[PDB]
């Protein structure tokens, strides 16, 4: 689709699409940029992630509305058919993102910051697949999310300080995985509390701007702990 | 339970 | 696209798509329902209008963001190219709606309520074309909006009470046409004030529920008058 | 200047 457009033009248009709140366009521009085959910078990785999180976030919100109506109706075929249509679309977007990570973003990512970022994405998009999966295939999808998050966690704990925002966001999302997907609320609570406490003890090392970045995500961990305890 | 919103660059 | 789905199923799915905030799907379902060839009920006309107003409203908001960036940059080709892409998409949606009205919603609409509703839509979608048009073709597009709104106004004044919500919304949108498109602010102000005053004098005839419907749109006329005077 | 929002049935 985007093979004839320059990489730099795809990046520029992804930024314009974000300003215009055109997230499907944004995601298509960033897919085109990934498919140029070069590694992504920190800013470009963020554009890729923001684009797809907005696309799949709208699909997930729609799927939840439709799934609620469908469950109530089971307390014609149209509600199920339309929930299935939205579900298939959502699965297709998740498969597209997972395909970009597998061909070839992860394998070329050698610095800890890029590798953790992509493995967190891989965990997130398997988690969104798990949200709509039913049965034993749900089990293998759940394991794929778990494995991606665990590898990211292992690298992050070895290579990044406890206040690093990607390390923090990874721990936040892995704790949500434990609570919401893996039926492990105590593991969720433990991980959120340990992550929060270890970040708090490292705040003294940070500049004012880094302090703001880290404390914002720490508050999200606290917000989940408040809801869970 | 909230994950990272992640929707604004 | 939708030829194999039952009319009633398209209508049901358009309502589900509205609940799920899936307005492109909503518009595609209602296009499919129109193309079944039967006339639309009052509720179905509203679903058609809501679907396309949301689709084109997002496009217009994006076009305005991009047009602002482009004008600032004129104080590479990417901003113009992407504004042009969004503009072409917007024009395509407006042409699709206008095509449904012309084949064959308007010609089959004999009651005043349906005919005024469709002619107001026709004025609105030519007005959205006029917002992005440049030059002399802008003139013919502006005239097409004007002509559609004027025919709707003539019918509405003959056949509907001054508090009818479609009559009120038509007058509101025609006044915005005068102010924003036709460079006729005094005609805009006159039409809004006369419409408001004639509705106020007819409120005494209404039930509590009809009073609420009419006064809501009257407040929109007042809000424009406050901004314009 | 606002037209009819028209975005909710
Ligand atoms: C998973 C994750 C992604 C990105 C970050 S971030 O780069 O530190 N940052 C992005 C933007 N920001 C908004 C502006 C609130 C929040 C996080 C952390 C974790
Ligand atoms: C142009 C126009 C369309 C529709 C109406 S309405 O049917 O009276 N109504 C629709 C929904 N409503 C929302 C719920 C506020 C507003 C107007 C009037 C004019």
């Amino acid at each position: 689709a985007m093979g004839s457009m320059e990489r730099a033009s795809l990046i520029q248009k992804a930024k314009l699409a974000e300003q215009a709140e055109r997230y499907e366009d944004m995601a298509a521009f960033m897919k085109g940029a990934v498919e140029k085959g070069e590694e992504l910078s920190c800013e470009e990785r963020n554009l890729l992630s923001v684009a797809y999180k907005n696309v799949v976030g709208g699909q997930r919100a729609a799927w939840r509305v439709l799934s609620s109506i469908e469950q109530k109706s089971n307390e014609g075929p149209e509600v199920r058919e339309y929930r299935e249509k939205v579900e298939t679309e959502l699965q297709g977007v998740c498969d597209t993102v997972l395909g970009l990570l597998d061909s070839h973003l992860i394998k070329e990512a050698g610095d800890a910051e890029s590798r953790v970022f992509y493995l967190k994405m891989k965990g997130d998009y398997y988690r969104y697949l798990a949200e709509v999966a039913t049965g034993d295939d749900k089990k293998r999808i759940i394991d794929s999310a778990r494995s991606a998050y665990q590898e990211a966690m292992d690298i992050s704990k070895k290579e990044m300080p406890p206040t690093n925002p990607i390390r923090l966001g990874l721990a936040l999302n892995f704790s949500v995985f434990h609570y919401e997907i893996a039926n492990s609320p105590e593991e969720a609570i433990s991980l959120a509390k340990t992550t929060f406490d270890e970040a708090m003890a490292d705040l003294h090392t940070l500049s004012e701007d880094s302090y703001k970045d880290s404390t914002l995500i720490m508050q999200l961990l606290r917000d989940n702990l408040t809801l869970w305890t | 339970a909230g994950s990272i919103p992640g929707r604004r660059s």
